[PDB]
């Protein structure tokens, strides 16, 4: 995360750090939504152009964490995962769309202080809250800056932007599954997601009834912190049919 | 970079 | 699921984080 700041204890329960077995290593964020499932960013587990193609054994997920690099004895959890699953149309190919994936933890994680669940959004909370200029939450344990590495979870808050702004702001071909955040230059604040954060959550508060929801999973981003380009987030929202099938057939 | 996690997890 | 997203040393307590009032205001 860069132009953050530390998170408090407790903060983001629900954030989880995927971690690789060997050699031991960051991986990406993620996010806990019950007590056997974690959603993170398909590109996380799968990305042809890179050579990953990560299987279950490779990797465990830490829940309940603050140190990027600490063992947090008596407070983490580490899990094992039973099952990964990429959404049938995850386009690694071209833009990144449908950005999503699910894994299945071996044994239940107890909750805690430390490690709780967020909420997904119904259709109302997102078509309220997802609107430009409404802020959301994004954390991680990614780098500080784009060219550095922090001692504990970083938060920073950051703006929508309106669809037009994301997509005059690059290239890359936008869908309705994505959305962008973050200031524009005349804004002065500043702020991304950035290397390591991928996978994690987008979250937002809901005004309604003072629970946390996961509306965005941090997805892509072409440098971090630019001026003039955005973060893209998966719209979590609109993928949840999915989520739903695969949590109720699994 | 990484604190040493437990054995039993690996 | 039933309790997701409200936090034990937050929410559950009634405390505020230092930067969740930025969020608020926001949603206008
Ligand atoms: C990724 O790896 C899995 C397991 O080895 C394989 O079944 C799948 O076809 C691979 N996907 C791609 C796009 O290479
Ligand atoms: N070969 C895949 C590729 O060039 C690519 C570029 C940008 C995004 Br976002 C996703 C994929
Ligand atoms: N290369 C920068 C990076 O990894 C990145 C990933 C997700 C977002 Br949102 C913003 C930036
Ligand atoms: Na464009
Ligand atoms: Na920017």
């Amino acid at each position: 995360i860069v132009e953050g700041s530390d998170a408090e204890i407790g903060m983001s329960p629900w954030q989880v750090m995927l971690f690789r077995k060997s050699p031991q290593e960051l991986l990406c964020g993620a996010s806990l939504i019950s007590d056997r499932w974690v959603l993170t960013a398909a590109h996380c587990l799968l990305y042809p152009p890179w050579d990953k193609n990560f299987t279950e054994n490779d990797l465990l997920v830490r829940i309940g964490k603050h140190s990027r690099t600490r063992y947090e004895r008596n407070i983490e959890k580490i899990s094992m995962l039973e099952k990964i699953y990429i959404h049938p149309r995850y386009n690694w190919r071209e833009n990144l769309d449908r950005d999503i994936a699910l894994m299945k933890l071996k044994k239940p994680v107890a909750f805690s202080d430390y490690i709780h669940p967020v909420c997904l959004p119904d259709r109302e909370t997102a078509a309220s809250l997802l609107q430009a200029g409404y802020k959301g939450r994004v954390t991680g344990w990614g780098n500080l800056k784009e060219t550095g590495q922090p001692s504990v979870l970083q938060v920073v808050n950051l703006p929508i932007v309106e669809r037009p702004v994301c997509k005059d702001s690059t290239r890359i071909r936008i869908t309705d599954n994505m959305f962008c955040a973050g200031y524009k230059p005349d804004e002065g604040k500043r702020g991304d997601a950035c290397e390591g954060d991928s996978g994690g959550p987008f979250v937002m508060k809901s005004p309604f009834n003072n629970r946390w929801y996961q509306m965005g999973i941090v997805s892509w981003g072409e440098g971090c912190d630019r001026d003039g380009k955005y973060g893209f987030y998966t719209h979590v929202f609109r993928l949840k049919k999915w989520i739903q099938k695969v949590i109720d057939q699994f | 970079d990484f604190e040493e996690i437990p054995e039993e997890y690996l | 699921e039933a309790d997701c997203g409200l936090r034990p040393l937050f929410e559950k307590k009634s405390l505020e984080d230092k930067t969740e009032r930025e969020l608020l205001e926001s949603y206008i």
